């Protein structure tokens, strides 16, 4: 899209129409006429134009009147609340630019950030620029979270987060554009080979595909228009929609050469009855000629009853002669009609065995799009979010993909290595205790008027707590988190001094063995700029090879790779690293999906923040003093760096909001 | 609003895959045992329709007669007046037959003679006759 409907659609909101949060904070525009939605709408739209064709730079609410143009520019307090309200959401002047208006001498609040990912990084920055006090504790000696990057010499190599979902509608554009981030897409091609190492067949990499995304569409038929989503009293996964589309596809194979060759019988004996027809006409007709043949030979002059004989037999053999032939024809009719049948056989099978391992490959793709074996996803709602897809190529960040959660803790206060333990809300304020992870005898406390959880789900999941909370969430807080899915997913990244593969593909395939290793390194990717080839661990494979050293992971690597390419051109790796991010204490798990039993509703549970009870009784109901960001917080961007940066960009709000006020209501 | 092509789902059959844990694995057997019996038994029938044939060799070809080409007359000889009240009491009806069995006479004028000798050759004394077969 272009122009201010394109600033709309850049940053995720109908050009056309107001959204339901800006009702919220002006109902008076859209509970009036539509020319001032109108007016509004087009106010809203070139504000978010000008901060986006811009965005290394503050774009202060006088640089935004003054390039307005009348009648726009004339309601000087509609701007003054349209600019707010997106410098307060993060819609603009979000990220990293150079302010214009410098912070203030003095703060207002105090809040405490647990957790200095992406979305904890994403709230600090935020909060920090509405003139709060903010301080960030990271239990890792290194900000970023599930965004690491691996760096020896000049290899580098992404562990968490690789790709950027496509520009169209994604914030990360705007990071791109203040961040030197080297962008680089993906091209879609991926060539597979099967577990001896020699290519699929195009034939077959065409056909199982599309099965596969058959396979797929079928059973989203059968969650919306058969409504099979509940099976003995339990939620039906998308593994178990999978296999009951599969067995009906093997059921129809088998029911169709049923009622095939129920076709070669029906009519073999058509045939059976029609020659013993012609067999005992056959026979009638041996008799006849005998006779004709007798009554034949006596010789005249015969009297006119011998003569009769003669002329009536001879007659009645011509037509016993004639139904033994229209009875032939019939016989060559079936005759091919019976060769017709066996000749258009229908298919032998649904999927060979050979062909239901190319297609567990596809499922390991699935797997890894999920972080969870098909088995817990939620049939119904695992793909919720795909309406909320940016549009564009996917891309991977080619310097790594810390710079941008290193570049966005610039001036901040993070606490490293400070391991939040146990967290206090009461009506009154917040502290925080936290233990140094080095030596935990060293504790630390840290009060606040707010917290800001971006505590992974995994995290938050964890029995017994690695955090306690005072008093303890609501069992509403506590029932989403056990219903939720947090997954796992792993890299194993391989660095070698010479680059061996295809360069020109960013990413090909391994074809599993068994249905059970289908996730074990069953897909390698080519994205950076240094031999580094890097190999995915997905489905029930991850929390397997978690238990499993890396010398044996970088072997069956090899392995792999060898039989795909030769043993003489796979070197030894000169720097390898396995992920395990189930076992880091500071994620237990990869991203969050959506288990079955879960829906995206459990992500606005997670994001909706506690209020503490009063401490005086029969005391004014109190402020909300718990707030929650994290990838597992935003129901339509889940399991993604935009995911969570959105988050923190939404927190920020609604805490600044409590704490500093919201003006732009009146 | 209908599955894509090629997929089969229908209501009925999701409910028979879904009802036990190894209904799946039964039904498709059923199938499976279901196909060999008629495998089986096409193997039956085509063994039994090739002996049939091993019988039928010859066809009818040392027993066919040369056709008889011949022009059709309209005088009733003597002779093929009998010829016909000897066909009348073999047949009843079926002028055709009659006819051939005569074989200068075409079809029509044998429905003819039935009316023009009905009362000199008791025609319908001879077709009770017939009638008692
Ligand atoms: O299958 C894939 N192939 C692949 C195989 C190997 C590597 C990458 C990709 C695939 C991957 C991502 C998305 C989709 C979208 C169409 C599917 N959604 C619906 C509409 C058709 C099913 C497919
Ligand atoms: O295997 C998959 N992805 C993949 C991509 C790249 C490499 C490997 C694997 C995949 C297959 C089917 C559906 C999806 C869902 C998430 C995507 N939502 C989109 C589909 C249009 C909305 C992912
Ligand atoms: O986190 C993800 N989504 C997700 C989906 C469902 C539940 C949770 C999370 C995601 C992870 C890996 C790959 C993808 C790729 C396929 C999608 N490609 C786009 C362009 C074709 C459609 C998505």
């Amino acid at each position: 899209p272009s122009g201010v409907e394109g600033a709309a659609f850049q940053s995720r909101l109908p050009h056309d129409r107001m959204t339901s949060q800006e009702a919220a904070c002006f109902p008076d525009i859209i509970s009036g006429p539509q020319q001032t939605q109108k007016v509004f709408l087009f106010i809203r739209n070139r504000t978010l134009q000008l901060w986006l064709d811009n965005p290394k730079i503050q774009l202060t609410f006088e640089a935004t009147l003054q390039q307005l143009e009348a009648p726009y520019n004339s309601d000087t307090v509609l701007v003054h609340r349209v600019h707010s309200y997106l410098e307060r959401h993060g819609l603009i002047n979000f990220g990293i630019y150079k302010r214009i208006k410098p912070l203030p001498t003095k703060k207002t609040g105090k809040v405490i950030i647990i957790g200095s990912g992406v979305s904890g990084l994403a709230a600090a920055r935020q909060l920090q620029s509405f003139g709060m006090d903010v301080t960030l504790l990271e239990a890792r000696d290194r900000v970023g979270g599930r965004v690491a990057t691996f760096r020896k010499g000049n290899y580098v190599a992404d562990l968490g987060a690789m790709v950027v979902t496509g520009l169209g509608g994604n914030p990360m554009a705007v990071v791109s554009k203040q961040v030197n981030m080297e962008l680089a897409k993906i091209k879609q091609k991926c060539p597979l080979y099967e577990a001896n190492g020699q290519a699929v067949p195009k034939e077959k990499d065409e056909m199982v595909e599309q099965e596969f995304n058959r396979l797929l569409e079928a059973t989203s038929y059968l969650s919306h228009q058969l409504d099979f989503n509940v099976l003995n009293n339990k939620p039906v996964s998308l593994g178990q929609a999978l296999e009951v589309v599969i067995q009906l596809q093997e059921k129809h194979v088998k029911d169709e050469q049923i009622e095939h060759w129920k076709k070669i019988v029906k009519t073999q004996e058509e045939l059976k009855e029609l020659l013993n027809k012609m067999v005992n006409l056959k026979e009638k007709i041996k008799e006849l000629h005998q006779q004709y043949k007798e009554a034949s030979e006596v010789k005249p002059p015969r009297d006119i009853t011998a003569e009769f004989l003669v002329k009536s037999k001879h007659r009645d053999l011509t037509a016993l002669c004639k139904e033994y032939d229209e009875l032939a024809e019939t016989q060559g009719k079936l005759e091919e009609k019976l060769q017709e049948l066996e000749a258009n056989p229908p298919s032998d099978v649904y999927l060979s065995s050979r062909d239901r391992q190319i297609l567990d490959w596809h499922f390991a793709n699935l797997e890894f799009a999920n972080a969870t074996p098909l088995s817990t996803l939620s049939l119904k709602h695992w793909d919720q979010d795909d309406d909320f897809e940016f549009t564009g190529s996917h891309l991977t960040v080619r310097n790594g993909y810390s710079c941008v959660p290193v570049a966005l803790a610039e001036g901040l206060d993070i606490k490293l290595n400070t391991a939040v333990r146990q967290v206090r809300y009461t009506a009154s304020g917040c502290e925080v205790i936290a233990v140094n992870t080095r030596s935990t005898s060293q504790t630390f406390i840290y009060k606040c008027d707010a917290v800001l959880c971006t505590l992974p789900l995994g995290v938050l999941k964890q029995q017994p707590p690695a955090v306690q909370f005072v008093p303890p969430l609501p069992e509403w807080k506590t029932s989403a988190v056990q219903r939720m899915g947090f997954g796992n997913l792993n890299k194993v990244v391989l660095c070698f001094d010479r680059v061996f593969w295809d360069p020109s593909v960013n990413l090909f395939g391994h074809v599993g063995s068994t249905t059970a290793s289908r996730g074990e390194l069953f897909l390698f990717w080519n994205l950076y700029k240094a031999p580094i080839l890097l190999a995915l661990v997905a489905g029930e494979a991850a929390g397997i090879m978690e238990n499993i050293s890396d010398d044996v992971i970088v072997g069956r690597c090899l392995a792999i790779l060898k039989g795909i390419f030769g043993s003489s051109a796979v070197p030894q790796p000169k720097e390898t690293v396995v992920s395990r991010w189930r076992a880091d204490p500071w994620a237990r798990g990869s991203y969050s999906y959506v288990a079955a039993g879960s829906s995206g509703n459990d992500y606005d549970l997670m994001a909706q923040p506690i209020t503490p009870g009063p401490s005086i009784p029969g005391a004014p109901q109190p402020i909300p003093r718990l707030f929650f960001a994290g990838e597992h917080t935003i129901r339509n961007y889940p399991a993604t760096v935009h995911g969570a940066l959105l988050s923190g960009l939404r927190e920020a709000g609604r805490i600044a909001d409590q704490f500093l006020g919201a003006m732009y209501t009146l | 609003r209908k599955p894509p092509k090629g997929m089969f789902l229908s209501q009925e059959d999701v409910e028979a895959v879904s009802a036990n844990a190894t209904a799946a694995t039964t039904v498709l057997r059923q199938l499976d045992m279901e196909l060999v019996s008629v495998k089986r038994q096409i193997q039956n029938i085509k063994q039994t329709n090739s002996a049939l044939k091993e019988k039928l060799d010859g066809g009818i070809e040392p027993y066919r007669l040369p056709e008889v080409i011949q022009k059709c007359n309209a005088r009733w000889t003597t002779e093929e007046q009998l010829l016909a009240v000897q066909a009348i009491r073999k047949y009843g009806r079926d002028f055709q037959a009659i006819s051939d069995v005569i074989g200068n006479k075409s079809v029509v004028q044998v429905k003819n003679f039935f009316v023009n000798y009905r009362r000199r050759f008791n025609i319908d004394e001879v077709l009770q006759e017939w009638e008692a077969e």
